[PDB]
């Protein structure tokens, strides 16, 4: 059928991260390398990437079929915070690691003294702890509902309040998450392609970086802050499937755009 | 003289009854140990060039390219003394028999020489061995007024810290002479030089009294048996071999062949059947002396590893290293 | 090689400073023994340990100065126990150092493990090979195996000094016919070949009073 | 050139013995210290901090 | 035990007492000053190693001039590789002080442990060798055989002495492109005049940005 299909383009792009940024940890933690805070900036991101797809890849496998939250409550606290926090890690994470890369290239006799290993989990035990800080608080927001109307009484782990008073946690997400990566590494990534142009091959894959992450990141931070406006909230299933098949998607190309496309990373997994 | 050195190469080499594989044939080996990282003495902040053994075996100095040379507790991970260096290059340090006194070595041709136990409680120099013309790479002590000392001048020296001047020196080098040890029978030494020659000197008498060959490279890590009757090398050639004083030949090459990366640091164990042996493909390894087999793989830093004892007990091995990490492993 | 106490206050009941004038005091800890006619404090290097008294716990202090070596105590609610002579030490540890390896002044201010062995009344004659032992209850075999034992030496003169730490052996600058032998929670301290000018005090050092 | 035949008098006129001996008491003094070890036999934590 | 647990408050003292002298030995850019022989080396910038020290723009320079016992390099020059960039000075206007530094900077360049270091190299005494050509001696041709067959693109001025000096740093920097496989390249100079101070800052910023090119994934 329709969803039968779907039961695996949800389960083989949250596969494929979820043996990418294995293939990442086992890249970075088992080489005999100084630990530069390049390979510490992507474990932070190999770790939330992975929460996003081993927590949130498949209560869609297991609820694709079913139609109610079947991990019940037990569940739908205990793993939607996992759901929140792969999407506010793996997206606070990239802007974390854009500020130490235009750093790094456009002030570099700046940032040979700044940037360090030391330095690098002063910001990612804090990006962790801040957005830790950030995800318990959809605990008091969060209970699952029932619905008797579809075909008996089935519903799957949605919101305890209304719908519309969900606003505020939706943008304050929105306004930090998205708008924050996408244009901080629009800014600095032509701050680089300005220094590139004075002294220029990789500039088109620093190109795709800007767009890739706000196209995939684009339609569900723009349908999840729609229905904190609409009277009447989005519900079918061939939009809301495909507005977060690119969250999926988004964090299965992560170990590809910011890893597999460097120079080192190539030779370090060659020598493994 | 190019006839008369045809005269030791039948009269050294040419006098062996057997092999040492072949003794080692029969043998029980100890087959497969490993040890274990129990301590990890970091703090340092710079490449780690040298390391020495107290005479307690709960002491050790270690010598950095940050200027620090830096005295460990062994039980506790513990710092006792911040000893801050005239000149960064270091290349070598010292542990005096009596536990009053180091000594390290560097770039600037000089031999600092510090006391310990002073009364004011600091730890300062004592005296400062100038005389050489080349960058000192290794020194020692036999008591606390005598300190033999190789330097990058084709010129071993013997010290005496009271007056201040050589009271030997021991010329005879090509190029230079990179590492040096004492015996544990106190009135010989021995120093493997830069130009891929080991000469054995004589602390009493003052002249070299043999000379040993084989590598190909540059050997840059020396030591002794705990008997004073052998005593085996390293070099940049990425073999190990170990000599012997009455026989003077080549009995026990320690050539690992499948490695390229050059030894940097080798020490004989507290019983002589553990040849530790840090090598320039980050991690350390281990040969049983007797059967020549690795026996063990010290697979804990991800730089080169350049300096490695065992103490006077048997009780720990400590290897340093570049990445300013220095492990202890039981 | 030098350090120096200052005081001997005489008031009544309810500030003795040191000065370490040719020492490394930023690398040393400062202990105040009492032994009145027994600590005070154990303020080290780095003042993040402050100790107390057993008699007060909460006042008597005494405050750390690093760059003129000011070492001394504070006057608060001063009793009669504290009626002593003040010996601050030079005594400073890693494993190859002697405590009381240098000694201070008896400033002399008028003002448990039990390790118990008085003996204070002892006439003195040359020849005999003597030997005193105090010995404690429980095993010094410790967790590190070092003994922070009791044997330290003093003199008719208005200064300590110490013979025998750690129940074996011989501090800087004092003579060397004191010696020592010892097991598990014992020792026997053989002090012989006896001279002129040779009281003697045994105290612990386990713990914080 | 002048100086190096005289001193290679004094690495050649030594007396050498044969290398089966000197690799026996080699292995005469490893088997005496094969139990006082810490590293060759893993003895017990009995005294290994 | 107030031992043991002072005598690790001593080890919590001479930790944070590397941390404080470690955050000063990497806020500067060290170098590795390497003359050939007279060849102006100290007429540059301006114990028995020789370190001088600059600063330019809030930059701190440390220059390490070896003085030792002679130029063999086979030991001391591993203690200088976690350094920025050799500094090889050579004088433009000799032809056995050029042919001589040939065979000086294919050892440094093919080596071991200098393999992520790039040569800032200087060239000093072009104003001996411009007033070495109006003399009209000019054994270039004579020195260097196949000399004779060279044009002089992309450059007082005279093509004679433009194809002589763009020949030797061609020759230069032929030693360099062969095998440098991008993560050091060579970086040569033209010059005894007092504009080279701010030419070494310029060029620095090329070689940590060509580290960080290959550091941060790009």
């Amino acid at each position: 059928e329709y969803q039968v299909v779907t039961i695996l383009l949800v389960l083989i792009i949250c596969g494929l991260g979820i043996v990418g940024n294995i293939m990442v940890v086992l890249v970075v933690m088992r080489t005999k390398h100084m630990r530069t805070p390049t390979n510490c900036y992507l474990v932070s991101l190999a770790v939330a990437d992975l929460m996003v797809l081993v927590a949130a890849g498949l209560p869609n496998i297991t609820d694709s079929l079913y139609g109610s939250w079947v991990y019940g409550y037990v569940g739908c606290l205990c793993i939607t915070y996992l759901q929140y926090l792969g999407i506010n890690a793996s997206s606070c994470s990239i802007t974390a690691f854009t500020i130490e890369r235009y750093i790094a290239i456009c002030h570099p006799i700046k940032a040979q003294f700044l940037c360090t290993f030391s330095r690098a989990k002063k910001i990612i035990i804090f990006v962790w702890a801040f957005t830790s800080l950030y995800c318990m608080l959809w605990f008091f927001l969060l209970d699952l509902n029932i619905s008797t109307y579809k075909d008996a009484i089935v519903i799957s782990c949605g919101y305890k309040i209304s719908r519309n008073y969900y606003s505020p946690i939706y943008l304050m997400d929105f306004g930090v998450f998205y708008v924050v990566p996408m244009i901080l590494a629009t800014v600095l990534y032509g701050f680089i392609a300005r220094i590139l142009f004075l002294n220029k091959q990789v500039t088109k894959m620093l190109a795709v970086v800007v767009i890739l992450f706000a196209l995939l990141w684009m339609p569900y931070r723009t349908l999840v802050v729609v229905n904190s406006f609409l009277s009447s909230p989005f519900q079918e299933n061939w939009f809301l499937l495909f507005c977060r098949i690119c969250i999926y998607l988004n964090s299965a190309i992560n170990p590809v755009i910011y890893n597999l496309m460097s120079q080192k990373f190539r030779a370090a997994f060659r020598k493994l | 003289a190019e006839q008369l050195k045809n005269q030791i190469r039948d009269a050294r080499k040419a006098c062996a009854d057997a092999t040492l594989s072949q003794i080692t044939n029969n043998i029980d080996p100890v087959g497969r140990i490993q040890m274990r990282t129990r301590r990890t003495l970091r703090g340092h902040l710079a490449k780690i060039y040298a390391m020495h053994w107290g005479t307690d075996s709960r002491l050790l100095v270690s010598a950095s390219q940050d200027g620090k040379l830096i005295i460990w507790d062994s039980y506790t991970t513990n710092k006792v003394h911040a000893i801050p260096l005239r000149s960064s290059w270091v290349m070598t340090c010292a542990y005096a028999p009596s536990g009053n006194y180091v000594a390290c070595g560097g770039l600037d041709n000089i031999c600092s020489i510090y006391n310990l136990k002073t009364r004011e409680g600091n730890v300062r120099v004592s005296r400062e061995l100038a005389g050489h013309t080349g960058y000192l790479s290794c020194c020692r002590f036999l008591d606390d007024n005598q300190i033999v000392t190789s330097s990058g001048d084709t010129t071993c020296a013997l010290w005496d810290i009271e007056t201040g001047q050589q009271t030997t020196t021991f010329t005879g080098h090509t190029g230079d002479v990179m590492s040096l040890s004492l015996a544990p029978d106190t009135r010989l030494f021995v120093s493997g030089a830069c130009d891929a020659s080991a000469k054995l000197w004589d602390v009493r008498e003052g002249m070299c009294r043999q000379t040993f060959t084989g590598h190909e490279s540059d050997i840059n890590a020396i030591c002794f048996f705990p008997n004073g009757n052998a005593f085996a090398t390293g070099s940049d050639d990425a073999t190990c071999r170990l000599f012997d004083l009455r026989a003077d030949q080549e009995l026990m090459t320690y050539s690992h062949d499948n490695i390229i990366c050059g030894i940097t640091s080798v020490s004989f164990s507290k019983s002589g059947r553990l040849l530790l042996a840090g090598y320039d493909d980050f991690n350390c390894n281990v040969w049983d002396a007797l059967k020549a087999d690795r026996a063990g793989v010290l697979a804990g830093h991800d730089n080169r590893v350049s300096c490695l004892g065992v103490t006077d007990d048997g009780m720990a091995v400590a290897t340093g290293s570049w990445d300013s990490f220095l492990k202890i492993w039981n | 090689v030098q350090l120096v106490e200052s005081g001997g206050g005489l008031v009544q009941p309810g500030k003795l400073s040191c000065s370490a004038s040719g020492f490394a005091f930023s690398s040393f800890g400062m202990h105040w023994v009492r032994q009145a006619p027994e600590w005070v404090a154990y303020i080290s290097s780095g003042s993040g340990t402050i100790y107390y008294a057993d008699t007060v716990k909460g006042r008597f202090t005494i405050s750390r100065d690093d760059p003129k070596n000011t070492l001394f105590l504070q006057m608060t609610s001063l009793r009669s126990e504290d009626t002593a002579m003040y010996y601050c030490v030079r005594s400073i540890y890693y494993y190859g150092s002697s405590p009381f390896d240098f000694w201070g002044q008896g400033t002399t201010l008028t003002v448990d493990i039990v390790m118990t062995q008085a003996t204070s009344s002892v006439p003195v004659t040359p020849g005999e090979s003597v030997s005193i032992s105090c010995r404690s209850s429980k095993s010094l075999l410790h967790s590190n195996g070092n003994t922070y034992l009791y044997w330290f030496l003093q003199r008719p003169g208005q200064s300590p000094q110490l013979l025998i730490y750690r129940m074996s052996n011989l501090a800087s600058g004092v003579p060397d016919r004191f010696s020592g032998s010892g097991s598990g929670t014992a020792f026997t301290l053989t002090i012989s070949r006896l001279e002129a000018e040779d009281v003697y005090y045994c105290m612990q050092h386990l713990e914080y009073p | 050139a002048r100086k190096l035949v005289e001193q290679l008098k004094m690495e050649a006129n030594i007396d050498r013995i044969k290398v089966s001996k000197a690799a026996a008491d080699l292995m005469a003094y490893c088997e005496a210290h094969a139990k006082e070890d810490p590293l060759l036999t893993p003895v017990p934590a009995s005294e290994n901090p | 035990s107030a031992e043991d647990k002072a005598a690790a408050e001593r080890s919590k003292m001479i930790d944070k007492n590397l941390r404080e002298d470690g955050e000063k030995a990497r806020r500067t850019l060290r170098l590795l000053l390497l003359g050939a022989d007279n060849s102006g080396k100290s007429t540059i910038v301006k114990s028995g190693i020789f370190e001088t020290k600059f600063q330019v723009d809030k930059v701190n320079f440390h220059m390490f001039d070896v003085g030792g016992e002679r130029d063999e390099r086979r030991k001391w020059i591993q203690c200088f590789n976690d350094v920025t960039a050799i500094i090889f000075v050579v004088d433009s206007s000799d032809y056995n002080r050029l042919q001589e530094a040939l065979n000086d900077f294919k050892s440094i360049w093919n080596n071991r442990w200098l393999r992520t270091i790039s040569v800032i190299l200087f060239l000093n005494k072009q104003d001996l060798l411009a007033e070495k050509v109006l003399a009209g001696k000019s054994k270039i041709e004579d020195y260097f055989p196949e000399f004779a067959r060279y044009t002089t693109p992309e450059d007082g001025e005279d093509p004679r002495v433009t194809r002589a000096k763009y020949f030797i740093r061609k020759e230069f920097v032929d030693i360099s492109t062969a095998s440098g496989d991008g993560r050091h390249i060579c970086y040569p100079h033209f010059t005894v005049d007092t504009e080279n101070a701010r030419r070494i800052f310029n060029d620095c910023k090329d070689i940590i940005l060509q580290m960080n090119l290959r550091e941060y994934n790009l």
